[PDB]
């Protein structure tokens, strides 16, 4: 249940 | 997930969507050191430590015995907690566009501003190690803005001459990046020349950073592991306010040092 | 529609066609607001206000129950007269390609004159707040021509401290779009470096707007809604003269004041 | 039975 | 067609061919007024006039009748008579490829000056008005080369405050182009600013036009009617002598003569 | 019969 | 063909892989009147004078009789004599890759020189006139190098006065050339805004030219007919030397004399 | 191969891969010469020599026999030892990402070193004679970073002079690229211009090369042939160290020694 | 029989 | 058994 952000580049 | 316990927030789904929104276009543009370093996805709530590999000697032990102890770096779990109006959040089930959120702009960035001050600076009391503070290489003195190439090209000789190979990417910090890309040279933007040195995407800028920085984009220097990713969650609520959280749970590692040269401010 | 009284005009089709197309490339040319803020587009002749989705409280109101007023903005209709030759539209007819319609050429001026000044510095009889008149951020002073590459990114700087991500439009009016498109700094043209350091569109040149502008092109900050659309409408006529409007139906609000940042002329 | 303009950018 | 009266001149179909070619890539190379202007297609020999639309009142007339007699443009039939060796048209049968044709290329250059001349310049022995000597606004003063970028912003701002849209094309005379195309200002070649200033297209040198001139390009307000387009005709010949003419009938129409802004020379 | 011209631009 | 008796010579197929290939990289590379002037492709060994249709009076003719001789102008057969070592080129048989064959480059750039100063200069004892020598017009002075675009555009001027239209190419012999390529005006490279000048291939460096050339690129102007192309033929060997040569038979005719102009060193 | 005893090592598969991909970075990104020269495949272990074609006199011989004998090249191998720790390479199987490996570094550097000083300035000792030392051209003053393009130019006019064609490199060494590459002549890089004047690749900086070098690319000047490829092979081990080497077996030949110019460091 | 040289350009 | 050099251009 997170943003998803993630990995950027 | 359920440790976020939004469904008990007395906040509709177009608010929760709305705060969403503007937490997320906030980390979209601000996290600079996640555009920079390997990472190693999402592992949930449960996910406490990295295995490093390595192994410790133990003391006070005997002869027909070796014993050696495992090391890990633990995760640090980070919240900002921040509060809004619930009138407010109601304005947007009767349709206001613009509700009052800027509390989770201001704990938005304050998150972020952690995190990257951990992965450029280090964070000590969670057993961060930064990447500028943990390279051995001498910090370059950049005079002026006008020094900005030829101290590019120095940094990348310099990483060249301890095995450091890979594409080279600058980060500036916002006064660096600002003076580079006003900075004219008889006319000429001193920042064309200087993308034409680096790797050809755009410059970085790391608000959390101290002047300049060069590093290996070769992949496999530094790594940020992420448990639970950036998320809102909600802690408490009165009949006016309501209190909520940016959580996350993260640790930094810099598994190269050598990889990248500080310049000092432009 | 039919509040447009069209079909009751001494017109022949083309001539109908030669004011319409004539209205349309002012319109198409000139307006400047409705490139920069979001549309919500047409809703007719009968679309009133626009619901803010906020509540007012109500004063001297009992203690058994809670009263609150809706709060919405109407919409301005505008109207701009304009008058033609009855003998110059029936040339047309007789296969005249250039119609006097210099009135036309004035009227649709004035129209965009209006919506552009409403959107950029307010329009109170209107109640109508604009860009520049609702920012909170100070004013950057643009000493000279070479100083707008600086100024835009201190502005950047200035709209990422508030919160305000985004991709950032820089809107001139005409004497720094002109001074703009005009400097050398030692021969390299300064609107090179600017337009390197900004969205990559052609940078808007907006006749309403005195000095300069950086604002946020994320969206959701400035909304303009439109009624009836601009449309050449007939009123009345004699023997000689027939008189016709622009009109339009609209209202202005921003959603997000701290979005733009104001530049003193260079 | 307006110009036709609506949104410009 | 049959007035050109081609085969009863003493010409092999090769050296038709050849003089045709010569006046082509002449036609081609220098008609400038054709690559700025309407061009209403040509009409042939019988067409006469070009139809204004406009009416004019005639004077002396009763009172139970009103009376107005029709306004048109009359088109000019330009002869431009040259001669040509029969024993040089014979060469190009015998397997010449250089016959001596110059006065092909005389009677091409002095068609096409006289064309332009027209259009830029007016030719009032044939009722025709011309771009420079019909447009109201005030001709600007270009002091040096590096001020050619400042004049045509102005240039521009005066046509958008007349009513005159529509993207702008800068046409230079032979002195202008060549100045504009070798200056530099601080080694930055002045040229390279103004094409981004005006319409992308290579700029048009008109070798017929003083100074130079800044002009809409959105169409309808400059059109040049042809009758019979520009053709090589047989006029007589003797044992030795062989005598041709450039045949052209055509008119310009100034619609909008706001439309252009004169630039004095630079 | 013309040089075939036309418009050039 | 059989006129290069090369089945006679003792040479195995691959060292007469290596002498082709030789030569024809030095011609591919520096052969550059082929790159500007028209090619009539090559006759082969019978080929022997171009027809230029032309006819002379003939004198002393009777009064019932007119006579008159065609023109032609006769081919040159050209040969270049070298001599390579026998042992050598067995070498390429036993799996040399570099036989000793500096005299075949010798022989191939004494070829080019011939070729190319009889385009450029002119071959008075084979009856040739070159570009520069027969060009009408003045010889434009370029004082230095930065004066070159002036003088492009200029020379332009003067083609375009005497009716010679097209695209037009500048020739650099090598001074002018190493000279425009390594200028700067105040940092700008002038080779830069030279070559936005003119067409838009690689400029032509010519090691045979003295000074520079503009000239029209349109076809028809200049004329290099080949019969037998550039070959190499056997001509004698004893036991340790073979004597081979560089074959050519051509000449070039200059049909319009006006369509360059010879530009004065810078 | 089996030469490299790699299965004798105390070595985990991943451990394997960790040393073979640190060395295998380094290569693809230090190797200079290789990016420039001809290369002849790795044939193996048992490639002795190259076979040059050559042959020469033998001297003491009878009158009745001619004797000559057969020219090779034979090829060095090359062993670069170093030493790894093995709880550092048993730390791969328990996870580790960054095992200490900067001996594979250096060793590998070593081995770069090697063959680029042997390709660029020879290796006596190896029988190989390098580009720089080998060349007859006299070599170039560089009095400054700013004399870069006329030198480039003037050293492409040698190479055309002797016959020399192709396009051509310029290869820096370390100080020569850092100074081009940070090089502004009035603003303006003094590296665009250069790379305008050579072939469009990235500029070769090469670590071994003193000065700068500028050589044909047509092929068959300079070849490099390789018999076993880099490799990394297995030595010997005790308790805690285990010895590894770097090997590879080649020579470098140069065809064509004209065929590059030196120039003096700028 | 030649090196097929022919036109440059 | 090699690294896989090879050429390089």
């Amino acid at each position: 249940g997170s943003l998803g952000i993630g990995s950027l580049r | 997930m359920d440790l976020l316990k939004r469904h008990l927030a007395p906040i509709v789904p177009d608010a929760w969507s709305a705060i969403d929104e503007e937490a997320k276009e906030i980390f979209q543009g601000h996290l600079a050191g996640r555009k920079l370093v390997d990472f190693r996805g999402p592992f949930g709530w449960e996910y406490a430590a990295v295995n490093t590999g390595e192994l410790r000697p133990i003391d006070d032990t005997p002869e027909d015995v070796d014993m050696k102890l495992r090391q890990v770096q633990p995760l640090a779990e980070v919240r900002v907690p921040f509060t809004l109006d619930v009138t407010e959040l109601d304005s947007v089930a009767r349709g206001a566009t613009n509700p009052d959120l800027d509390d989770v702009a201001r704990a938005a960035e304050r998150m972020v501003e952690a995190e990257d001050s951990a992965i450029f600076h280090g964070w000590a009391q969670a057993g961060i190690k930064g990447i500028v503070d943990s390279t051995p290489h001498e910090a370059l003195a950049v005079a002026s803005v006008s020094d900005f190439p030829r101290a590019v090209l120095s940094a990348a000789d310099t990483l060249r001459k301890a095995g450091v190979t890979g594409p080279y990417a600058l980060v500036l910090g916002p006064k660096a990046y600002d003076d580079l890309f006003a900075a004219t040279q008889d006319g000429y933007p001193v920042a064309k020349q200087v993308q034409r040195l680096v790797v050809d995407g755009p410059l970085v800028r790391a608000n959390a950073l101290a002047g300049a920085l060069v590093m290996s984009m070769r992949g496999g220097d530094y790594e940020l592991t992420v448990g639970q990713d950036l998320s809102i969650g909600y802690a408490f609520h009165d009949r006016s306010k309501v209190e909520l959280f940016v959580a996350e749970s993260f640790t930094f590692r810099v598994l190269e040092p050598g990889a990248a040269v500080h310049l000092r401010y432009a």
